[PDB]
């Protein structure tokens, strides 16, 4: 996005563009993201 | 597998030796409650 604006989000619009799809299946839960330091 | 708590989904793997209870919970061979797994007697005598 071109997202800079200036404080939450804005009233935009667009969309995603899927990229693959990869087969783990086997009950996939708890995403978990990966902060840095 | 011959014994799970609950059947699998299509196209769902079941690697894990988890212990069921086929009434009397257990926490555990012999009776009442087994390694999941079964083995096959493959031999060539077999029909």
């Amino acid at each position: 996005t071109p997202i800079n604006l200036v404080r939450d989000l804005p009233q935009g619009f667009s969309a995603l563009e899927p990229l693959v799809d990869l087969p783990i299946g086997i009950n996939i839960t708890r995403f978990q993201t990966l902060l840095a330091l | 597998r011959l014994f799970r708590k609950s059947n699998l989904k299509p196209f769902e793997r079941d690697i894990s030796t988890e212990i069921y209870q086929a009434s009397t919970p257990c926490n555990v061979e012999g009776f009442n409650c087994y390694f999941p797994l079964q083995s096959y007697g493959f031999q060539p005598t077999n029909g």
